[PDB]
């Protein structure tokens, strides 16, 4: 489901997206960022010392059901005095949040968002998303905000209004009024909704975004609709020309291995197995995972070197797989194409020679240079276990993983070589 | 409609090809490989460095000059991802009968801008981006593909992931069934070619008796292909088709946000895809290691061998 | 768990308790009762034709998760115009609500409650309950209203403030201020909370109530704390001197068999088995259920004739068990005591003679008159299957139920008599 394997789209913390909406002129509750209880106190007394909401800036699927190490329920709190605001913030900042998505490797709440608490009258869901069905941006709107939207979309497909937009002519205000009036806005604040949607679409086109979800867009108790949440999924490919947004990327929310892989343009996918891999292209990565799971194995943490990567890239790759200790047997399964196989053969030679890779490297190299790669493998004269059949390679690597974990139990050492 | 360019996919041994971004590293190397294979490369285009002779063939400042000097009927693209959208716009403006762009990393918005004007035109077919390329085995290869495993035969392969496209090509060549046309539409959601075009080009072609259909989780193109094969490849006189679904066993996903993910989609990319595949009379494989054996078994079951 | 078997405490519909709070002077949102969409329209336009809440008056454990036959989710709705108020009310009034407590025999929503919608700022739980631990009324208060209270009470026992009250000296206002300030009221509205608690306690003592639960007691956005829900569990024994409250009892919420049983002072307990009973006292009723379940049987619907009931009471009882068709074998298991066993023997004689009770009556009569009861049973000369051992009686009745359901399958008729 979803993509997962292909790219990890940049998700910002809540306060960054809230600031982005603020600078764009979108109507928004007053909000600030707190790194310590002291400025939390300062902002709480600045907003009136009463009726304040505190939100945790943690990137996870579960944020209201998570648990802190201090023993607090959820990531959102409602405080009514700056003193209790400091008290609750002292239990969030510097604390590790345990949610079901993390399980046990929870992310740490570095900052918090301090906002004014506003009472919503009606709850609308809204979302500007790029999509292939309508060959472009789509404005989705509904009057079922504040609640999970997939359930009502599946049970009541009519209630989810979807309107496409023509990109070359841009967005027209009449379209925004049409969407607002089809959702069911009050006839006195439709203009504000149209202005908010126009500003949101301008932000959507400017920052190279992919999906701006406002859930829920809520009318206040005194009109002047205000957005509550501003989830933004950006585009990974837009790193080259969107420097401001991508520089603010939070790196604490991912493993240091992920950061190192991204430093060299290598996709990384960790897992719960004990058979490392090194695969060219996501498709053959899922293929390798499926074929390993067929033979009773389970991949541990496998990579994706992209196309045209240098030898240093695959050297860093092998460093990255060998960094994890849960790995037992590594297979480099790269078929040829854009990624010139000879540089991978050179990279395996260099990486096995340097980092002392004693684990069984079940290589399987093909494509656009087979003579050079195999010739280099034979010239290097190592335990580089050559193979040339995908099913045979998977069988061999799974059996080698079992052999390694068995010999570790037996407290004996083994060395693997091709049959004569 | 733009769909009227579907027949442009099947290039023959008389297809003149130009290569934009000729001097680029990958461009130069794979131009060497294509010339070694036998591709009728007739020149290249590089902005600000054209008007010269490289690799023994002319290079020009724009695709306009290449078209008016040689009349090439197809183009391939290797310009950097920052400038790829402009190159594709220039290629479509020059009325290139078949343009394929290989680059990966194109911003979605620029690809939207490209795809819109591509759909408002009927005289240019685009393959990519993030695609392996298009090959007629023994006749002409375009893009990025190891021609040294290709032999003309009676198999048509279309797939999203280029690397698994190569895997299927090799597993069909090993059993000796050959290949008729191998196309990688590319995994990018915003691409110039989809399943329907390749499937119906394969169906109305006599040179192809078996179709290979590898798809990955995420999206709903496989459901559209299943519906199309139910509609137009049912009953008697229906050539067999074998499919694989990469990622059948995979983690559930990331579940970052709603809307474009599941709300307006067909919530596909799971165990329900393969069901839509059997329901359309498509034989599915349970592992990416036996596609060639599966298609051989399908031919021998129907007695085409 | 709970009591269930012993007495069904009178639970009023929401609007009746809301009116009772209104007449007592307790601060309360404006509310009215609607029996048809027309007066729903009238009240909606009376309250401002906007920001209105509609509640279903159904006595069940699940009210926000239930389903109507029309296909609406939950019993609460938020309407913003009288027209949509009429539209939603047309899908509630006269409709049958399906909740998990009912399963399939859902109660019918006869009326609805139309109220003004107010935005709560803080949510407090409060409850005046009679209890044996503190030998009297207890004021329970907490700052975790709007959410189920058992979870937070078990996880955080400190947060649930409990204060007992001395009945002879009544309740003192200082106690109410103490409770309000220990919950954490704002220091400007503590007086209003104390007045509300004093009025609630006066209502609690007046109407012979047992548990008045306000959940959640909420401060409004402009002070003047207002109660949202006003659950009231009354006292069954107080029927004689509380005529106004007990006359307003809704009888549609229970089976007609329950109404008939209550008309004659007989406790009734329906079940999902096929062995009817007739038991004196709740304790021996649970004893009979346990002993029947021991032998593989399951009681169907068993009664409790109380003490000193007349012969007409047990005649009506037997009419009531025989009314249900799911019953197969009936055991009258009355031990002596207050309930003079001879009148039960007379009642079985009369009821078997009159209603043509062909099902096996496995009687077991003892206590304070055994000679008269057995003599009357023998004189009547029927199939009144006498027994005198509890375990033997349960064995006999379970086997007779199996025999009856087997002979029904075989399409043959049987007659049961004591061994010679
Ligand atoms: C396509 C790709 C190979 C091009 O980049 P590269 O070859 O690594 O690097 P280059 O700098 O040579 O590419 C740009 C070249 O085109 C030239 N160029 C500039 N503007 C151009 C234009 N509008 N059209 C074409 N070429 C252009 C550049 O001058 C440069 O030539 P040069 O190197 O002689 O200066 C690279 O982007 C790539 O990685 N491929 C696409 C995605 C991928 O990972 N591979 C295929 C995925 S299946």
């Amino acid at each position: 489901e979803n993509l997962y394997f292909q790219s990890m789209n940049l998700s910002l913390h809540e306060y960054m997206s809230m600031e982005l909406l603020q600078e764009a002129g979108v109507s928004v509750p007053k909000g600030y960022v707190a790194k310590s209880p002291d400025e939390a106190y300062a902002i709480a007394k600045k907003l009136g010392s009463k009726d304040v909401v505190i939100k945790a800036q943690v990137l996870a699927g579960g944020r209201g059901k998570g648990t802190f190490e201090s023993g607090l329920k959820g990531g959102v709190k409602i405080v009514f005095s700056p003193e209790e605001a400091k008290a609750v913030s002292s239990q969030m900042i510097g604390k590790k949040l345990f949610t079901k998505q993390t399980g046990e490797k929870g992310r740490i709440c570095n900052q918090v968002l301090v906002c004014e608490r506003k009472y919503p009258r009606r709850e609308y869901y809204f979302a500007i998303t790029m999509e292939r069905s309508f060959q472009g941006p789509v404005l989705i709107g509904s009057s079922h905000g504040g609640v999970n939207i997939e359930d009502v979309a599946a049970e009541s497909p009519e209630a989810i209004i979807k309107e496409p937009i023509d990109i070359e002519e841009g967005i027209k205000k009449e379209q925004a009024l049409q969407l607002a009036q089809k959702m069911g806005f009050p006839p006195n604040i439709v203009e504000s909704a149209a202005e908010n949607m126009v500003k949101l679409y301008s932000l959507f086109l400017k920052y190279d975004a992919t999906m701006i979800e406002i859930n829920p867009m809520v009318e206040d108790s005194d009109g002047a609709v205000l957005c509550m949440d501003a989830k933004i999924n950006f585009d990974s490919n837009s790193a080259y020309r969107q420097k401001k947004i991508f520089d603010l990327q939070d790196w604490t929310q991912e493993d240091e291995r992920d950061k190192d892989a991204a430093k060299a343009n290598l996709n990384y996918i960790g897992l719960d197995g004990n058979i490392g891999c090194l695969v060219n292209g996501a498709g053959l990565a899922m293929a390798t995972m499926d074929i390993i799971k067929l033979h009773g194995g389970t991949p541990a943490n496998f990579l994706d070197v992209g196309g045209g990567a240098t030898v240093h890239q695959v050297t860093e790759a092998f460093k990255l797989i060998t960094s994890d200790k849960k790995v037992l047997a590594i297979l480099v399964n790269i078929f040829g194409g854009i990624m010139r196989c000879d540089v991978i053969a050179q990279g395996i030679v260099m990486a096995v020679k340097d980092l002392e890779i004693k684990i069984p490297v079940v290589v399987r190299l093909q494509g656009t240079r087979v003579d050079d790669a195999k010739a280099l493998i034979a010239d290097s004269g190592l335990k580089i276990l050559a193979c040339d059949d995908l099913d045979e390679a998977a069988r061999m690597v799974v059996k080698l993983s079992e052999i390694v974990t068995l010999a570790k139990q037996a407290h004996v050492d083994v060395k693997f070589q091709l049959p004569i | 409609s733009y769909t009227a360019s579907r027949q442009h996919l099947y290039v023959d041994k008389n297809t003149k090809i130009i290569c934009q971004g000729f001097t680029g590293k990958q461009g130069t190397f794979h131009s060497q490989q294509a010339l070694e294979y036998g591709t009728k490369l007739v020149g290249g285009t590089t902005p600000g460095k054209g008007g010269q002779t490289h690799l023994g063939l002319p290079v020009f400042n724009t695709v306009k000059e290449a078209k008016e000097q040689t009349g090439a009927t197809a183009s391939v693209i290797y310009v950097p991802p920052p400038f790829a959208a402009a190159a594709i716009n220039e290629a479509i403006e020059a009325e290139i009968p078949l343009v394929v762009c290989i680059t990966e990393g194109i911003p979605q918005q620029d690809m939207v801008r490209v795809k819109h004007k591509l759909l408002r035109q009927e005289k240019t077919r685009l393959i990519g981006p993030n695609c392996p390329g298009v090959i007629n085995p023994g006749e002409c290869k375009i893009g990025i593909m190891p021609g040294h495993i290709h032999k003309k035969g009676r198999i048509g392969i279309v797939s999203r992931s280029g690397t698994l496209t190569y895997e299927a090509v090799h597993q069909t060549t090993q059993v000796g069934l050959g290949q008729s046309l191998c196309v990688g539409i590319g995994g990018d959601p915003f691409n110039g070619t989809d399943f329907i075009d390749c499937l119906e080009i394969f169906l109305n072609d006599s040179a192809t008796e078996g179709i290979i259909l590898i798809g990955e989780i995420g999206g709903n193109a496989e459901e559209n292909a299943a519906e199309f094969l139910k509609q137009h490849n049912s009953g008697p006189n229906s050539k067999p088709v074998v499919s694989f679904i990469a990622g059948l066993t995979a983690p559930p996903g990331r579940r970052m946000g709603h809307a474009g993910a599941i709300i307006a989609g067909g919530k596909g990319g799971a165990k329900e895809k393969i069901s839509a595949l059997q329901s359309a009379g498509v034989v599915v494989s349970m592992s990416p290691a036996q596609l060639g054996t599966t298609i051989y078994k399908e031919f021998e079951k129907r007695k085409m061998l």
